[PDB]
This record gives structure tokens, sequence and C-alpha cells, in this order.
RNA sequence: GCAGAAGGGCAAAAGCUCGCUUGAUCUUGAUUUUCAGUACGAAUACAGACCGUGAAAGCGGGGCCUCACGAUCCUUCUGA
RNA sequence: UUUAAAUGGGUAAGAAGCCCGGCUCGCUGGCGUGGAGCCGGGGUGGAAUGCGAGUGCCUAGUGGGCCACUUUUGGUAAGC
RNA sequence: GAAAGCCGCCGUGGCGCAAUGAAGGUGAAGGCCGGCGCGCUCGCCGGCCGAGGUGGGAUCCCGAGGCCUCUCCAGUCCGCCGAGGGGCACCACCGGCCCGUCUCGCCCGCCGCGCCGGGGAGGUGGAGCACGAGCGCACGUGUUAGGACCCGAAAGAUGGU
RNA sequence: GCCGUGUCGGCGGCCCGGCGGAUCUUUCCCGCCCCCGGGGUCGGCGGGGGACCGUCCCCCGGACCGGCGACCGGCCGCCGC
RNA sequence: UCAGUAACGGCGAGUGAACAGGGAAGAGCCCAGCGCCGAAUCCCCGCCCCGCGGGGCGCGGGACAUGUGGCGUACGGAAGACCCGCUCCCCGGCGCCGCUCGUGGGGGGCCCAAGUCCUUCUGAUCGAGGCCCAGCCCGUGGACGGUGUGAGGCCGGUAGCGGCCCCCGGCGCGCGCCCGGGUCUUCCCGGAGUCGGGUUGCUUGGGAAUGCAGCCCAAAGCGGGUGGUAAACUCCAUCU
């Protein structure tokens, strides 16, 4: 849509939208990050603050598999099963607890985040937070590891 | 209890005993290979760094002597084995006599 | 050049980049050629299969993806020792060879001889003129179909496990925590340490 | 007179002499000055230690106050 | 510089205010002391004049100025 | 028709759904009720629930009273309604939680009692949490890299005549 | 005649019904592991079965409106012939 | 896709790969060496079997070649001797018949229906008309050319339309070639001025040097290479 832009409106306006004095040229504050610590200083803290030096330790050749871990926190846990479950998880059956492995949904570590309900679990995940298993102990629930 | 992280990591799997791959039996010395190679060390002899470094490993010390093999042949490793085999050359020749 | 709140960029375009330019107009040109590539292939061969022999199960590498099952290249000599037929017959079979491919779990070595002796009871081969050794009558009252499509035992079959229900019992709510991941991370990485110690106090006389 | 350039300030003193000392130490933030309301510098009021001096309340984290100084990257030494 | 204008600068002109009852505290301390904090209740009309305000985003141009009252600095003076 | 349609055990992957630390790593729910351990500046067990509180807050709810051809007896309604109530978004504040550090401290745990693990209480650093809002496509504007709104050198390099 | 929405039932068509479900069934059925030729549910594995739940297909009742889904009868008032 | 990411860089401007994963396509093999078989091998010439469009296996001479041609063999192991239960094969050439999935290729020459009636005009391809069978054809209303705008006047286009000529991939008579597999026992088992180290240039994201090259030094045989921070010790992995 070059009907919709500014340039047709723009068009029998001499200087075309950019000042009789400025008169925009070509290059007139260097290339690129041109001037980062120079003369374009005042821009580069204040809106990139942190921009320019070393701050860490070098790692030849990381690999993104071996940190992989995707977490699941206590929230969004019962989802990962039916809603057919937990329905008929509760209806005075004994304490029989569903499993939910979070492996074979494609998550490794199960987080906390509160107001886990009140049935109880058996959570089969390859690492858990503190917090986590806290909540689920604390609905009579169980938490067994998987390698 | 089975476990990601630790010292017993990983998903516990039965192993399968086989012989190996034979690609993998490659530098062995074959008895007939051993033959040829000192039938040769006879006929031909000692490269010249190498009977400098028996007249070092014989009187003067072995660690001046290792430090001299260490710089002919390459690396450390190279230089241990190689100084070792010239001091059973030289068992060979004075304690065999 | 910068201005208000915005991105530092990197663009990569300070080298002649016109001329390395690849425009995929040719692209539909082309995915209508490879399909008479498949095609003309297809009947070229024979009521043999399409897309080629038969793949293993073969489970990935790397943390990541190491809980899948993908099909491999071939299915190598050990499973082919096993399941009894010639490592250099099995490719006129329809069977894949991978020779520089390892058995080193017995599961995955059993669910591919599994898998191979599975293909050779569903596959008629055809006799030149009809003596058939190690094949019988009619070709199975021809054969049901001709030719199959994108894999012969559907090679990647991601199977996961039932395990209904159980009942949380005592010393499964009460130990296996947090803390015995902590504890065990901690004792792989003082074990060589320890181990130290302890040569330290056998020369101690 | 208070080291000095000037102004401010200052009398059982901030001056002079003497007596004990090392707060010219360790540590997290806040604030002011320049200011874009950024940094460096310099300064203020604290708080948490450990100390000094004094009979004591107190006072003290340099100079009576206003100047006395310096990023990234690099090197160096220190600290668990 | 003792004295000291005119013009000027900051603040205030209420309900986020005023009063009363109780309770927390590890801060403070002769002390039901001190000071904050929180909860509960009781009474709205609080100089003149004028006006509807509050807020957040993206943002171009600009970064050579020039003159006049009056006040002023350098210059003999200047359309300096 | 170089289009269009379909796939879902083609969702691999991308961005989002979780932050923080150089890193090892860790990784976001509290409030009440009842009792007890020296109810000890600290806490423990059980139940209830369930994203804390304060001040503003459109809107909505309640509303004494008020308004109608003759006087007491009843109905729907509508308009006015002081006062009162639940309070969206959002703003200010106070409190809480997660990660890094810092000070002070005490207790617990056991595939093994240790130059082991876990917890506390206050203070600070973070682009966090405090019931999700992104993703895809399109258009607009602005910035940048590109010949980059058009035209312009004095130069420089390679290879030749 | 008619279809919409909640209530169901005849479990009707579930074995001559569709799909969906990380519901359930170690008594079904097939190729196997664990001990003394056989055996023990004796704990499972690969596959198939059939119950249950979730939703969409007919029969009888009942509920409302018969809503732009309609035709027949009868009524009114127009119209053209 | 990873990813503008790990990394490089007056750590400035800038630069910047890979491995898993998803796909396209998928195919594997051979020698030197170690031994074994009386060189069992090849080239060239000469006349012939007998031939088309010329290449040979068959015959007799000259060379090559033991300083090593040919056979069985290659790291997934191999060979020989046992013992054990199977088995008679494949390749090309020649004739000819039967098909070729868009329905094998190449070339030629062909295949619908108005020029009807009125009318305009320099000339029509314009404009109006064809019964209740819709005037005609349509698997043909792409196009172009014809005195102007044409489904029907003409090339054509439609059609697993027809007929012609040549060329091609593959069934069956005559040549040529032809014992595999398992178990055990014994024996065999590998590429050097190369790897590597030093230093010096270049290059790379490759950083205590990724690659390459010069010069110097120069290996081993339970060895060697790699395992992304220089080194010594060790264990394991992986490749040859
Ligand atoms: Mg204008
Ligand atoms: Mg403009
Ligand atoms: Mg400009
Ligand atoms: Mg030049």
């Amino acid at each position: 849509p070059s009907r919709l832009r500014k340039t047709r409106k723009l068009r029998g306006h001499v200087s075309h939208g950019h000042g009789r004095i400025g008169k925009h040229r070509k290059h007139p504050g260097g290339r690129g990050n041109a001037g980062g610590l120079h003369h374009h200083r005042i821009n580069f803290d204040k809106y990139h603050p942190g921009y320019f030096g070393k701050v860490g330790m070098k790692h030849y050749h990381l690999k993104r598999n071996q940190s992989f871990c995707p977490t699941v926190n206590l929230d969004k846990l019962w989802t990962l099963v039916s809603e057919q479950t937990r329905v008929n998880a509760a209806k005075n059956k004994t304490g029989a607890a569903p499993i939910i492995d979070v492996v074979r949904s494609g998550y490794y570590k199960v987080l906390g985040k509160g107001k886990l309900p009140k049935q109880p679990v058996i959570v089969k995940a390859k690492f858990f937070s503190r917090r986590a298993e806290e909540k689920i102990k604390s609905v009579g629930g169980a938490c067994v590891l998987v390698a | 209890y089975p476990m990601a992280v630790g010292l017993n990591k990983g998903h516990k799997v039965t192993k399968n005993v086989s012989k190996p791959r034979h690609s993998r039996r490659r530098g062995r010395l074959t008895k007939h290979t051993k033959f040829v190679r000192d039938m040769i060390r006879e006929v031909c002899g000692f490269a010249p760094y190498e009977r400098r470094a028996m007249e070092l490993l014989k009187v003067s010390k072995d660690k001046r002597a290792l430090k001299f093999i260490k710089k002919r042949v390459g690396t450390h490793i190279r230089a241990k084995r190689k100084r070792e085999e010239l001091s059973n050359v030289l068992a060979a020749m004075r304690k065999a006599a | 050049a910068p201005s208000r709140n915005g991105m530092v960029l990197k663009p990569h375009f300070h080298k002649d980049w016109q001329r390395r330019v690849a425009t995929w107009f040719n692209q539909p040109a082309r995915k209508i050629r490879r399909r008479k590539a498949r095609q003309a292939k297809a009947r070229r061969i024979a009521p043999r299969p399409a897309s080629g022999p038969i793949r293993p199960i073969v489970r990935c590498p790397t943390v990541r993806y190491h809980t899948k099952v993908r099909a491999g290249r071939g299915f190598s000599l050990e499973e082919l020792r096993v399941a009894g037929i010639h490592k250099k017959v099995a490719r006129t079979i329809g069977i894949s060879v991978d020779p520089r491919r390892r058995n080193k779990s017995t599961e995955s070595l059993q669910a591919n001889v599994q898998r191979l002796k599975e293909y050779r009871s569903k596959l008629i081969l055809f006799p030149r003129k009809p003596s058939a050794p190690k094949k019988g009558d009619s070709s199975a009252e021809e054969l049901k179909l001709a030719t199959q499509l994108t894999g012969p035992v559907m090679p990647v079959r991601n199977v996961y496990k039932k395990e209904k229900a159980r009942v949380i019992t005592e010393e499964e709510k009460n130990f296996k925590a947090f803390a015995s991941l902590r504890m065990a991370r901690a004792n792989a990485r003082l074990f060589g340490i320890r181990a130290k110690r302890a040569k330290e106090a056998a020369e101690q006389d």
C-alpha cells in the first residue's frame, strides 16, 4: 500500500518533511552504533545500562541440552491428566492416588506455586523443589523420583 | 530409588556383554611382527639421538636423560616409553653378558 | 543514529549480500518435481514397498531427547545375528543394516530383535520360477494390497505405560524427598576429595 | 592564629601547650551538590560492627567549612 | 558596612483536617515514660477572582538567532 | 492451478507460559480459629478457608423520606432521594513470597553422621511473584543496516594498453 | 404436521452406535521374563477384547414457544378478475 | 530449527559456527599388506570357429611380469581343518511375441459447427431476427490472422482421436559362469620424514594456538588419534 503512506501526502512541499535547516543528508551521527562511548554516551547509559564490558566466566562450547529442564509448578499440575481422573479420584474409594508423571508430558522439574487441591497424588518427576514437595506431602500425597 | 543426579546416575538398564569390535584390537604386538621389528634393530641400529641418550642413561643420570628425549621426540608420554625401552636395551647389553 | 528507548541491533548486512541471495520461486516447481521422483519410483520398483527398507527402534541421545523413540539407520550385526538372518542377505530381504551401530543395552537389543522377527512373518517373497525354498503357496492370496506408505511397521510408535492407581503408603510419603537429591548431589562432588583424606589417615600410621 | 588563595566561622575556642591515641578501621543502603535530574568526585544524616578518649554526657568513621582529582578493557595485590 | 527599601522568593488559607476512646512495639525509658503504628467513634459552610482536570504512550522539527523599553559588562565610541 | 485444500503419533521447533546468580545452583500463598511447649523477643498440632491490608475508585445494590381527581383501606411502576453497602480497572502506601549477597543465630534431617544436607530472624541487590496475555497475520509511524531521497569529489586498489 | 432447549426413560440401536478418555478389569485371549516334563497370579511384557464415563443418533411421555419453518380448515378486512 | 546463540573483537565498531531434533534423499564397497595356490595373469601380433553394426572366450608366436600380474580376502573381522544339517545358480548377448500409468520418445500429414435473413459500412467480425426445443456445434466460447470488435470463413484448440515412419526400457530358444551357511579348534591381522612436538606465517567463532604451510627435531605398537583451559597422575568412553 503505497497509497496510504506518508510520501504521497508530503509531495509538493519542498524539503519533504526533513527541514530547511537540518536538511537530512546521509549519516550525520555516524553509521550504526558509532559513538557508543563518545558522543552517543548519554544514549547508551539511561537506555542500555550494562552494555560495555566483561562480566563473567567464559564457557567454550556449551550445548543447550545438558542444562535442559522445563518446569511445571503445582497450579498447572493437574492439567497434565484428564479432568476425568480427579473427579473419579475423590469418589470415596480409599486413598487411591493417581499417578502424574511430568516426564511423558515433556517436563523434568516440578516447582512450587500455591493451591494444590485436597486430593492425594503421586508425582513422578526427575527433580523437585522443597516448597513443591511439602505442598504434596501436605495434602497426603507422595513424591516419587525417576531417573 | 533411582535418580538423575548423583553418583549412581541414570536410567538403570542391563548390560549387553559381547566380544569387542574387531577394529579396537589394532596395535597389538602379534609375535610375528615382534620378530620383524627385532630382526631389524640389529641389521640397522639406533638413531643418533638415542645413542647419545643411552650414554647419559648409563652414567650421568636419568632425569637429564628424559629431559633430552622430552625435547627430541615430542611429548612427555612418548618420552618415558622411549626411555624405558632404552634402559631395557642397556639392561640386555650389560646384564646379559 | 540512535534515538529514544529501542533495541541495539547488529544486522549482518555489512557484506555484499545481494549477490548471495536465494529466492524460492522454484519451490512449488520442485515440490511437484520430487513427487514425480517418488511416484515414478514406486511403480518403477515392484510391489516392494515405497519409502525404502525397514528401520530400527532407536532411542535419541542428549538428555533433552533421551525419553523418545526414533527410526534409525540399520538393524546391525548383533541384532541380525540373533534373528538368524545373514548380514549380507538382509538387504535383499528389504532390511537395512548398519554395521557401525553398537548394542550395549539388552532391553533395546531384544526390542529390535522382536521387531525384526515380526517383519519376516509379515513378509512374502517371490521365488523366480516357482521352486519356493522357505516359501509356500499362492502369494498370501495376492498380498491384500500392492505397496505400503512411509514406514513399514510405523517406525516411531512412541508408547507409554498405564500405571493405573496406587495407595500412598508409609516409607513412600515419608522419605524420598528433595533432600535425597541434594545429598546425592553433594556426595558426587565430595567423593574424590573424601577418598583423598582417607589416604591421608592411611599414611598416618 | 587556625598549612596554604580568598570569603565565612571561631575566645574556659575551631587558637596555644600538654596528656593519651589511630574512627585516616570494617559493612549495607539513603540523601545532597554538578545535573539530563546520569556518572565520577566531594559532602550530609544514619544504621550494623569493632575501637579510641573522657570522671562523665559525649565526641570521633581524616584535615573548621568551601578546591585538592579519573570509566570500559588490561595488569597487580588482597579476601573466603 | 552599622542601617536598609521597592520589585521579588518559600510556605499556609482544613475532612489527608480537628477532637475522643482503646491497643501493638523487640524503639525509647524513674514512671500507664516518650514517640510512631493500627483499630473504633464524633461533628463539613472555612480568603477574593477565574477555570473542567488527571494520566500514559509513540513523536517530527530544532541545537547560527536578531531588535527594542529598562537594568548592566568590556570599549573613546560603534547599525560593536 | 507457481493457486487453493488437507495432515496432528508431521507441533520437531519458534515466541509465550518463571525468575535469579559470574557460577555451582536454587526456584515464587498466605490469613483465621482452637489448644500446647518458660503462650520464651521463638514456635508446634488440628480445622477453616484462601492471593493480605489501607485510602481514593466509574458502575451496581440497599434506601428513611418524597411526587399523583373527595376522604381511611392495596397493588405494579416511575422520578427525586439524605444516608449506607459490596467495590472493576487503575494509582499511592503498608505487609508477604522467590533468587543473589550480608549480619546475627539456633534447631532438625540420614542410601551414612561429614572441611554433610535443611531451616530461621533482620538489612539490602534483581529486568521477579502477588489468579495468566500472549501468539499469528495485516497496516501505519519512527530508528537502523544496506547504493538507501536524487546528483557531486580531491583520492585508493587490481589487471592491462 | 414442526423444531428448539433443559428432564428423563426403554442401556434402547451398546453383541447387527459413532467418536473421545494418561477411567477400570493382576479371574478374558495370544508370543515371553521370575522357581521347583509340568506348575504357581507367581509379579509383569507386546497385542487384541469389554465394562465404565464423556459427548452425538431413534422410540414413548412431559415442559414451553410454535420464534424469519410451515401448509389445511374457519374469521376479519384488502385486492384484481 | 538450533541462533544472531556458545565464542571472537582497540571486548569498540562489528563478526559468529556446531551437536542433538524434524525432514529431502538414502547404498555401499575395493586394494596394498599377512599368508595360500607350480604366474593359475595381462598386452600385442598371425591365421582361423563364425557373424551382422565388431567384440571375443577357442589356435600358434613376440613381449610385460617373480623388484610380484591374477584368485580367495579388508578390520562389520579373516583364513584353513573339522563336524553339522541345505542347495543346485546367476550373468550378459540373439530372435521374437506380450506390455510401457499419464498411459515411452521423435517426425509428418488429418479430424466440430451460419458464411443463413434483414441492416449498417470503404469493407465487416457491427446491430436485429430464427416455433412450445429454445437457429447450429461444444470433452472444441484458448489464441491468432482475415478491409473494424469472429465459438461457427480460415490455421488451430478439445479428445486414453484415428491412421503413418523411425527410435527405446523390460518375458522365452543357443553362449558364458556356478557349493553356500552354522558351530568349534588352530593359525593370521594392516598403510612413516607419517603421526606428534617445537617455532614461524596465514586463517578460523575455535579462545594456553580450529585448520593449513614452511623449517627444525622426529615416533610408538595393550599402540595411536580424539574427549573444546596449558600441565603431571589415573580411570573410562570412542574411533582406527
Ligand atoms: Mg509545511
Ligand atoms: Mg519528517
Ligand atoms: Mg536532522
Ligand atoms: Mg595503486
